[PDB]
């Protein structure tokens, strides 16, 4: 014979657009996380400065 | 003009009179860049041998006596012009155009009978 | 290899046997005598209209040609892209044909659009070596290039064109290669010179002669004369008998 | 003025198409009195202007004809 | 949903711990990764498709060897030839009408005579100058003939039935919905 | 433009909405333009690419897929009894799109209708398969191979002598390959 | 809300921005046709086939009446006669004068029907406009001047500009009443040729055509007979 489709016909394959929304890029979330690093990193460097501080009164 | 820098709207001759102008006013132009023509190509002649090849080009077609042939004539002259002045031509195109520049010379036809039958024509 | 679940081998579902195809015989040419008429109807109006410019029209399948002479390509041309029933706004193409039997060698050939009434007109005006043709330049923008085409093929001016230059040939090109006349390899070629230092044009020489099989053709005409398709309503009426 | 026309015959009595030198006068045309025919004298006023440095436009061109017609038609433009 | 199941997608599929790392990273689950399977693509190579099992197909009509002339099949030979109206043949169109729709009765003798005498003045007279005489009746005889308004330009779909424009309108579906300047014409 | 009839239903687009009536919140619009939201899932998209299988084969230690129908290199075939196939009818001389070959013929010393001159020219030869296709004896093909450049142009200059030992060479590729095709031509 | 067009909103056809007064445009330019085509002779089929597609259209045109229309059109021609010096363009040029601050409007005559046309100064930020949109003509020659310069610096101007708060003798142009969105797309479907706005671009390219087709005067004999064989093909004898 010759090259034809099968009998049912082939099935449907995807052409419409799939870019779906995550939430790894939704801004919401990343500001937040972001607060959350600079505020734990300004409460770790006002520990941090006020220790070195300390410290040069020591040496002094 | 407009579309680029050297280039003539396609107009007819209205008469006999407006042609003539159009000649001269071609010919002026051609031998006036002949300065330029040289050393914007290079050509390793000087400008008296490049205005003679103008006025024989000119004289080529001295004797039409039909204003649409002049039409034409006149619009190759423009085209030829504008592809001068602009460096769209080349070197090998201009230079092309002097015929003794070529290797078999310029005398490229038998001068007489006996030396085109003695060579095999020519 | 780890495969799809779902995606089976598409070789291994067998397929329906096929016996005995069946195809009608068509002639392609039925389909358009729907529109024959109308065809007929807008080329005679288009006459009507431009009596002065339009010499003949022809209907040959669903493609309407229309025949006028050099100087009615301006009014010609305006009447198609601005009539409110020929709304011909976009120029496909415009080239030329050479008969060098015919007097007037050139036969310029201009196809239009008209995407508001989806349909195509077909307007042909003839040249010569010294006799010009109006530009259309002023009405249709795109007709800028086509036109210096035709000028460098073909060698025909266009009267009102601005910037009329080659566009395909090389610079100081002698000749027009689409005349009959002018040969397949034209007349010069190039090369290298080392002694100049540049490119050189030289007259053409062939290490192998171009062959040419045109006298293999059928000493039988092929084709034969065709078939008359004019509608009824565009041909005369006959006397009855008696 | 009289130190253009001595730059003119620097150029005319120069020029090979002059049927016969010393033939130049004061008002001497090109095509009667020279014997220069058309593009000849297209030439001549090119020289001209080379030598003045100034363009001549082209209808300016055609009314000059005559060595008078070009000393009068120099002094008149500014650029020499 | 828009994405078709990786399950479904004729792909190297991951598979184990793998699969389930690859669910939980990327961007879409079911997005393959074009790889093609090797068992199924292209095999067996064109190169070992058994040569007997295709049959070249012949179509009984035009195939038959019982009834089928080739003249009555020779459609090139049945070429339609340009039909070719000038403006003499307009004129004569116009002051005798057709043969689908006359304009007086040329029956027999003094009727073809008749008739020829609307050839010649066509070659005589153009269009122009026949309706110049004729008058403004005239001209709206050859408008009476489009129906009172001029003709308009014939389509060049069949689709409908009928040669006509193609009636391009808005899809039920966007595809960039309205977030994006591109809409989707059916 | 539109087609003729009446305007395609909602083909006008509704006027342009203002800053104030934008549906997107300001915190969701200031986020993205800070952040680069969609710069960031292009990325991402770069590091799934990153763990996925390239596509690259090692050549020429591997190759590429080819069909029984590809066109390559030349050859002029023989019966299995070594007599040439070719009997210089030309077929494939009057084909050819390129006037690449070149013949010349009389009757061999046996009186067989042979060809004395069978000469392709490479540099002039488009590859399209048309003197293979005009052939009624299967004289001339074109073999699969494809990787014979050469160090002159003249080497391109292919006479009946080549042209028959490339037919020596490549047999039992040149009769797979007609026997998968065959069927179809 | 979406009552009425907004002029100069996208169509959909890029560059093709919504229209202002749509259908008095119509009106003008179907009048300013049949009252062009009136120098061509009655036998010109073309002169004829113009004729019906543009009565027929105008017929149309005027079946939609904007809201209110006969109120306006009182007032309207009330004010005309009043005020006739402010509207003529033998007097205030076809522009409607050279304050472009200002709003101009002129009274003109086609096809035995009136018509007004306005200009309004384009709606610009108050943060980029110089002394409300006034032309800049440089400035003023100061110093030791010829009166011949002067002149030519539009001295005389001084005595016929006026100020743009200077309105004691003349009016304010009122709009006629505009068609709404749900007129519009039901006159367009009455034509059946594309939107408003393109259904005026093909009147203004008509409006173009009647004066190339009078200067070529297309309805006379041929102009030019093709001579023997000029269009012969390759066709075999029948
Ligand atoms: C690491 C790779 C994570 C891959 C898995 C993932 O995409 O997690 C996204 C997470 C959950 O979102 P998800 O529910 O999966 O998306 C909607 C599906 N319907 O979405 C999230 O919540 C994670 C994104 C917010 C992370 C906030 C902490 C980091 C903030 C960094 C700020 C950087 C600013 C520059
Ligand atoms: C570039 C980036 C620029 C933008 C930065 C954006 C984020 C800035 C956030 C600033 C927050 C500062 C950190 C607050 C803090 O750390 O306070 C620490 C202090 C107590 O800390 P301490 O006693 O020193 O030692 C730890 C005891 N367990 O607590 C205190 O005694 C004082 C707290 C005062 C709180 C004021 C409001 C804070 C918000
Ligand atoms: C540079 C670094 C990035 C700085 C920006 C990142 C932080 C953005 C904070 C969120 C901005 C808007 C906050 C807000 O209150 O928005 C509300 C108001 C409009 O409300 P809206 O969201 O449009 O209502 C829903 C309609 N769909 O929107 C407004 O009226 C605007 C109010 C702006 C107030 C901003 C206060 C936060 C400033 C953060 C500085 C960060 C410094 C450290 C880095
Ligand atoms: C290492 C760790 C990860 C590093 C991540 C690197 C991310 C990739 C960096 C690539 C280079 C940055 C690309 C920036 C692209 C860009 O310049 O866009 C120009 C854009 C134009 O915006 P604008 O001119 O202001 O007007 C907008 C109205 N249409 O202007 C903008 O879009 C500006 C918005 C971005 C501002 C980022 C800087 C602020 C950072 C937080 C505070
Ligand atoms: P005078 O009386 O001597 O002559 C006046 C004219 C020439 C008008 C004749 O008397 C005359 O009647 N001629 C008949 C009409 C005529 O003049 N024909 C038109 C000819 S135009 C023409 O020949 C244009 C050629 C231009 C060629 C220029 C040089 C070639 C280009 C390359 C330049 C060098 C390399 C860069
Ligand atoms: S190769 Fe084949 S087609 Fe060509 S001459 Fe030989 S037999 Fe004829
Ligand atoms: S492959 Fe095509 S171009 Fe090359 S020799 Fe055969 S017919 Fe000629």
């Amino acid at each position: 014979p010759q090259d034809m489709p099968p009998p049912g016909g082939y099935e449907a394959v995807q052409y419409k657009r799939n870019l779906p929304s995550r939430g790894l890029f939704r801004p919401r979330p990343l500001l937040a996380g972001a607060a959350v690093l600079m505020l734990y990193g300004w409460y770790k460097l006002v520990k941090g400065i006020r220790e070195q501080n300390e410290l040069a009164r020591e040496k002094m | 003009v407009q579309p680029t820098k050297f280039a003539v709207t396609v107009r007819q001759s209205r008469n006999w009179a407006d042609a003539k102008q159009r000649v001269i006013a071609a010919y002026r132009a051609w031998i006036r860049a002949a300065p330029e023509i040289q050393t914007m190509y290079s050509i390793p002649f000087p400008v008296s041998h490049i205005r003679t090849r103008i006025r024989q080009e000119f004289e080529r077609h001295r004797y039409v006596n039909k204003l649409n042939v002049v039409d034409v004539l006149l619009q190759q002259s423009n085209a030829d012009f504008q592809e001068t002045m602009n460096f769209w031509r080349q070197q090998s195109h201009v230079m092309a155009f002097f015929k003794e520049e070529h290797f078999r010379g310029e005398k490229r036809l038998p001068s007489n009978f006996i030396t085109g039958f003695l060579e095999g024509r020519n | 290899v780890a495969l799809p679940k779902d995606a089976p081998n598409p070789r291994a579902i067998p397929r329906e046997p096929v016996g005995e195809i069946k195809q009608a015989l068509v002639n392609p040419a039925d389909k358009y005598q729907s529109k024959a008429d109308n065809l007929h109807k807008y080329g005679a109006w288009l006459m009507s209209c431009l009596p002065k410019y339009i010499q003949q029209f022809s209907v040959w399948k669903d493609e309407l040609t229309i025949y006028i002479c050099p100087t009615g390509v301006i009014p010609v041309f305006s009447f198609l892209k601005y009539n409110t029933n020929a709304e011909f706004t976009q120029v496909s193409d415009i080239t030329a044909v050479d008969f060098p039997t015919r007097e007037m060698r050139f036969e310029i050939v201009y196809n239009l659009l008209s995407v508001r009434h989806n349909a195509r007109i077909r307007v042909k005006t003839y040249a010569d070596e010294v006799t010009p043709v109006p530009s259309i330049t002023s009405l249709y923008m795109g007709a800028n290039w086509y036109e210096r085409e035709v000028y460098d093929m073909f060698g025909v001016l266009f009267v009102g064109h601005p910037d009329l230059r080659r566009i395909m040939t090389d610079y100081g090109f002698e000749g027009h290669p689409l005349r009959k006349d002018f040969p397949l390899t034209g007349y010069t070629e190039i090369r290298y010179d080392e002694e100049k230092k540049r490119i050189v044009v030289e007259p053409l020489e062939l290490t192998q002669a171009f062959r040419n099989f045109e006298g293999g053709s059928s000493a039988w005409d092929q084709v034969g004369p065709g078939i008359d398709r004019t509608p009824d309503t565009f041909k005369l009426p006959t006397p009855k008998p008696e | 003025k009289v130190e253009v026309y001595e730059r003119i015959k620097s150029l005319l009595a120069g020029f090979d198409k002059v049927n016969d030198p010393n033939n130049i006068t004061e008002t001497a045309h090109f095509a009667n009195d020279l014997g220069l025919d058309s593009l000849d004298t297209v030439e001549v006023v090119m020289a001209i202007e080379e030598e003045f440095s100034i363009e001549i436009p082209d209808k300016d061109a055609d009314q000059i004809h005559s060595v008078d017609k070009a000393i009068e038609y120099i002094l008149r433009q500014p650029d020499a | 949903s828009n994405a078709v199941s990786i399950t479904k997608k004729y792909t190297v599929q991951s598979t184990g711990i793998w699969e389930r790392i690859r669910r939980a990273l990327v961007i879409d689950p079911n997005r393959s990764n074009g790889v093609p399977l090797n068992p199924y693509n292209r095999n067996p190579s064109p190169g070992d498709n058994p040569p007997l099992e295709y049959t070249d197909p012949v179509t009984i009509p035009a195939g038959d060897i019982a009834d089928n002339p080739y003249w009555k099949r020779d459609f090139r030979r049945n070429y339609p030839r340009p039909s070719v109206i000038a403006q003499a043949q307009q004129v004569a169109l116009l002051s005798v009408g057709s043969a689908a729709q006359p304009r007086v009765e040329l029956i027999g003798e003094e009727g073809t005579k008749a008739l020829v005498a609307a050839e010649e003045e066509g070659k005589e007279k153009g269009v122009a100058k026949y309706l110049e005489e004729k008058g403004a009746e005239e001209a709206k005889r050859v408008l009476a003939l489009t129906g009172g308004l001029p003709p308009t330009p014939s389509g060049q779909t069949m689709v409908t039935g009928q040669w006509d424009v193609h009636k391009y309108g808005l899809a039920e579906e966007q595809s960039y919905g309205g977030s994006y300047p591109c809409r989707s014409f059916v | 433009a539109t087609p003729a009839g009446p305007p395609p239903k909602n083909f006008r687009l509704p006027p342009p909405k203002n800053w104030d009536e934008e549906s997107e919140s300001t915190i969701d619009k200031v986020g993205k333009y800070f952040l680069m939201t969609e710069m960031l899932r292009g990325m991402y998209v770069l590091l799934e690419q990153f763990f996925r299988p390239p596509y690259t084969i090692y050549y020429p230690f591997e190759k590429g897929p080819i069909s029984p129908r590809f066109r390559g290199e030349h050859a002029l075939r023989r019966y299995p009894s070594g007599e040439e196939r070719c009997i210089a009818c030309k077929l494939c001389e009057a084909v050819c799109p390129a006037q690449a070959i070149t013949i010349e013929a009389e009757e061999r010393a046996d009186g067989s209708r042979r060809t004395t001159r069978y000469d392709i020219d490479m540099t002039k030869c488009i590859y399209c398969g048309f003197c293979q296709e005009s052939c009624p004896v299967d004289a001339i093909v074109e073999s699969p191979n494809a990787e014979y450049a050469t160090e002159t142009r003249e080497e391109l200059l292919y006479n009946k002598e080549k042209l028959l030992a490339n037919g020596d060479k490549w047999e039992p590729e040149l009769a797979a390959a007609i026997r998968a095709d065959a069927p179809y031509r | 809300k979406g009552k009425f067009l907004v002029p100069g909103a996208p169509t959909g056809l890029t560059g093709l921005g919504t229209h202002p007064s749509p259908r008095s445009a119509l009106l003008y330019l179907y009048h300013s046709t049949l009252e062009k085509l009136k120098q061509i002779p009655e036998h010109s089929v073309y002169r004829q086939s113009v004729e019906a597609v543009t009565r027929h259209r105008l017929a149309l045109v005027e079946s939609v009446v904007p809201e209110g229309y006969d109120a306006w059109v009182e007032r309207a021609k009330k004010l005309l006669e009043e005020h006739a010096d402010q509207f003529d363009p033998t007097k205030v040029g076809p522009e409607g004068g050279e304050e472009v601050q200002g709003a101009r409007a002129v009274k003109v005559e086609r096809d035995g029907r009136v018509f007004v046309v306005s200009r309004l100064p384009k709606e610009e930020d108050e943060r980029v406009l110089e002394w409300d949109g006034e032309v800049d003509e440089g400035p003023e020659l100061e110093g030791s001047r010829t009166l011949e310069e002067k002149i030519e610096g539009g001295l005389e101007k001084i005595f016929t500009r006026r100020d743009v708060k200077d309105t004691v003798g003349r009016v304010e142009w009122e709009p006629e009443p505009q068609l709404t969105a749900e007129q519009v797309a039901e006159l367009e479907n009455k034509i059946g040729a594309g939107l408003i706005e393109e259904v005026i671009q093909v009147a203004e390219g008509e409006l173009k055509l009647v004066d190339t087709m009078v200067k070529a005067r297309v309805w006379e004999p041929l102009e030019e007979q093709p001579r023997p064989g000029q269009w012969e093909y390759f066709e075999r004898k029948p």
